[PDB]
C-alpha cells in the first residue's frame, strides 16, 4: 500500500545538471528503503542511488560520485551528465517489517534525455 | 509466523558459545581476514544448531569418557589416551552427521584444562591439570577417541570415569599452533572433515564481521588470546526454543541503550547466525556493556547499514 | 497480564546454579533436617533476583579481584590475600544490599580450581595455578571485598596484577575440610550477620518434600561422591528474569512430561519464590526420563493436593 | 461463573447412608479441585473431603475413612456412611477453578441440609 510520486526530469544538455524528486504515501513504514534505478531499452534496469530511513545512501559506483541523494520524500542531483546517462528513472520503496517481508513499490517512471 | 525475538540480555549478561567465558566486548577489525567456520556457537535463525553446537555451556569444550591407557608422545610430559563419549554418557555414533561429538573443541590449540576422575562403584577420586593439542594426530574425537598430556607422572586411573573441564589456553608461543579461526582435524591426518557448518561472510564489499568476543586465561608465557564468537550461548539457547520462521534473508537489529532508549549502532543478523556492520575502526567497539540488541525488522540486501 | 511461562529444555539441557555443573538427576531427601537457604540460584517466578544470584553461568563461585600479599595460615601450603570485585571489574561496595559479590560460593567447604593472571600492560606475561578457597575460614570475606586462597605453588604468584577464579570442584569433603552445602559461609567473616539474604525454603505442607536439581561435584581428592543440589536451574533463573510475568498465585502447577509419548510422569508444585515440592512413596534419586521437561499448567493453591510421584 | 448442581440430601436415620452429588457447568477448568465441607450451628465451615482433577484427595482428619469422595469430568460424589446425629449440618459443594491465566476461583453450592 505505497504510493509514489515522481517529477522533475526532462531534456538536458550534455554536460548539464537536473534533480529528480520523489514522494511516498500510504502505508509507508519506519524502516525503509527509497531511491531510484534506471533503464535504457535492452539493458537491465539499474540501480542508480538508495537511502534508508535512518540516511544511509549508496550509490552505483560506475557514476563516481557524480549523483548525490538525500530526503517518506528524497531528491536525487545529477551532474555532468552524459549522453550515456539518458534512460528512464523509477522510484522504488522497499517497505520492511518485523511481522512480514520485505515488499517492494515502484514509481511510474520519468523520462530523461541528454 | 510466530515472531522472531532475541534475548533482553545486556552484553555484561552474556556468554561465549565457543569457550566458557564471559562476553567482554563487541568486535571487528578491517585488519584481519579469515576464513570463518566455527563449529561452536552456530544456530540459524529458526532454531537449527549446527556443527558441534549443543545447549549447556558446561558442554562446551568438555569432555567426557574414560582412559584407556598410558601412551608414549614426543611432546613433553606425561600422556595418556582417553575414549571419548557423547556428553550425556551415551557412546558417540561416528556414523551420524555431526562433525564430532557435541561440544568438542572448534579450535586449533593447546586447550588447558582440569582432568578428573570419580572411580566406579565413598569411590577414590583425583584431578589435575591437563593440556589437549587440537592439532595432534592423536586428537581424533570423531572416532571417539582423544590424547591428553599432565605435569603429573603417574597419578591417573585406567577405566574409570573421566571428566576434562577447560580452563584456558597452555601457551600461545610460536610452537603451540593457536589459530582460533583453524578448525582441528576431528577424524586425525588422513581424513576430511564432514558435516561442518558452513563458513560466513558479509555479502556486502562494505560490512565487516561482528564478534562478540573474550579473554581467555593463559597457563603460562606472554599475550593477550581470544575468542570471538557468532552469537553468544544466550542467543543459541532463545533461538532453539523459540523455532520462529525467519521471513527475510536477514534481520535488522539495533544496539540500544536501555537507560536512555536511543540507538548507539545499528547491525544485519543473517539468517545462518552471525552479525555484519560497516566499520571502519578496529578493535573492541566503545559503547556501554548494559547495551543490547533489539530486533526491529526483516530487511534485504538493499538496506544499507548506517556507519558505527 | 504476561502469562507465566517455563522453558522448554530437557533435565539434559540444564546446568546448576550454584555450581558450573550439568544436571545430573532430579533428587528428594525426607531425611534431611538442614535449613534450606542458599543464596545462588534463587529468582522469583515473576523475575526477582535475590541473594547473590546472577546471570553468567560462568560466574558462578567465581571471583575477579587482584593479590595484594603472600600470607601466613594455618592450613598447609602457600596462602595469598586477594581483594576481590564485582565480576565485571567495577569496585565492590560492601554497603550495596546484597549479601556478597554476586557469584560469590553459598555453601561451606574448600573449593577447587584454577587461579589465573595476566599482567596489566600487547604481549603481557601470564601465569596460572590449581587453587583452594576455603570459605569456612574467618579469612573468607567476601562482603568485606577480601578473600584468601592457597596453591601448591610456592612462589608464582604476582600481586596487583588482575587475577580470576576459575571453579572445578571440590579440593577435599574429609571432616577438616567442612563441606556442608546447606552451611552458608560468613561472608563478613567472624562476629558478623550474614545480610540481605534470600529468604529459607520449606514446604508448607506435611507430607510434600523439596525437588532439588542435583550435580555431582568433581574432587581434587579423597573418596566420596559430593553433590551439589539446586532450587531451580541457572537457565530458569535467565528465563524467569527475562520474562518477568506477574506471579497469579503463591504456587504454580507443574507437569514433568514425556516429549516422546506426550504423557504426564509427575505433577509438581513451583512456588513464588523459586523452588519446587513434590508428593513422593519414595527417596533419593527420580527415576525419569532426561528427556522430559516442566511445563506450566496452571495457577494454583494450598488446597490442591499433588499426586504422589 | 461456574454453576453447581447439589443433590442427595434430607432426612436419614442413624447409622444409614446418602450419597451426595455436584455436577459443575459455565466457566470450568481442566485443572480443577471438587470437595465437601459442611458447616453446624456455632461452628465455622471446616473441610470434609476434597479430590483434585487427578483424583489426589484430602480427608478431614477426624472422619477416619467413614466417608469417601470420588469422581464424568466436573462431578464429584460423597458417599456418607454410618451416620449421626453429629453429622447433621448443611454440607456445601465447593469448586476451585485454577487457570494459567487467572488467580484461583472459588464457588459454592447453595448448601444441602442434611438430617441425621
Amino acid at each position: 500500500q505505497v504510493q509514489l510520486q515522481e517529477s522533475g526530469g526532462g531534456l538536458v544538455q550534455p554536460g548539464g545538471s537536473l534533480r529528480l524528486s520523489c514522494a511516498a504515501s500510504g502505508s509507508v513504514s519506519r524502516t525503509y528503503v527509497m531511491g531510484w534505478y534506471r533503464q535504457t531499452p535492452g539493458n537491465q534496469r539499474e540501480l542508480v542511488a538508495t537511502i534508508t530511513s535512518v540516511g544511509s545512501t549508496n550509490y552505483a559506483d560506475s557514476l563516481k560520485g557524480r549523483f548525490t541523494i538525500s530526503r517518506n520524500t528524497v531528491y536525487l542531483q545529477m551532474n555532468s551528465l552524459k549522453p550515456e546517462d539518458t534512460a528512464i528513472y523509477y522510484c522504488k520503496y522497499i517497505r520492511y517489517s518485523p511481522i512480514h517481508a520485505p515488499l517492494d513499490y515502484w514509481g511510474q517512471g520519468t523520462q530523461v534525455t541528454v | 509466523s510466530k515472531p522472531f525475538t532475541l534475548p533482553i540480555l545486556t552484553l555484561g549478561e552474556l556468554t561465549n558459545s565457543r569457550f566458557p567465558l564471559p562476553i567482554d566486548v563487541l568486535y571487528t577489525n578491517p585488519n584481519e581476514s579469515a576464513i570463518v567456520q566455527c563449529q561452536n556457537g552456530r544456530c540459524t535463525l529458526d532454531g537449527e544448531l549446527q556443527g558441534t553446537t549443543q545447549l549447556l555451556p558446561t558442554g562446551i569444550c568438555a569432555f567426557r569418557g574414560k582412559v584407556t591407557q598410558q601412551v608414549q608422545d614426543e611432546h613433553r610430559g606425561t600422556h595418556w589416551n582417553m575414549t571419548v563419549t557423547n556428553l550425556n554418557g551415551t557412546p558417540f555414533d561416528p556414523t551420524e552427521d555431526v562433525p564430532a561429538p557435541l561440544g568438542t573443541p572448534d579450535f586449533s590449540g593447546q586447550i588447558y584444562g582440569v582432568i578428573s576422575q570419580r572411580n566406579t562403584n565413598l569411590p577414590a577420586n583425583r584431578a589435575h591439570e591437563a593440556v589437549i593439542a587440537t592439532y595432534s594426530p592423536k586428537f581424533t574425537p570423531k572416532l571417539g577417541n582423544i590424547q591428553f598430556s599432565t605435569w603429573e607422572t603417574q597419578d591417573v586411573s585406567s577405566g574409570q570415569p573421566t571428566k576434562f573441564t577447560p580452563v584456558g589456553l597452555a601457551s600461545v608461543d610460536a610452537n603451540s599452533h593457536f589459530d582460533q579461526w583453524t578448525l582441528p582435524s576431528y577424524s586425525g591426518a588422513l581424513t576430511l572433515n564432514m558435516n561442518l557448518a558452513p563458513s560466513v561472510a558479509p555479502v556486502f564489499p562494505g560490512e565487516c564481521l561482528l564478534f562478540f568476543r573474550s579473554f581467555i586465561p593463559l597457563k603460562g608465557g606472554y599475550g593477550n588470546p581470544a575468542i570471538d564468537c557468532l552469537m553468544p550461548q544466550e542467543w543459541v539457547q532463545h533461538l532453539y526454543q523459540e523455532s520462529a520462521p525467519s521471513l527475510s534473508d536477514v534481520a535488522l537489529v539495533r544496539y540500544v541503550n536501555p537507560e536512555t532508549g536511543r540507538t548507539l549502532f545499528e547491525a544485519k543478523l543473517h539468517r545462518n547466525g552471525f552479525l555484519t556492520v560497516a566499520r571502519n575502526s578496529a578493535g573492541p567497539v566503545v559503547a556501554p556493556t548494559n547495551g543490547y540488541f533489539r530486533f526491529d525488522s526483516w530487511v534485504n540486501q538493499f538496506y544499507t547499514l548506517a556507519p558505527m
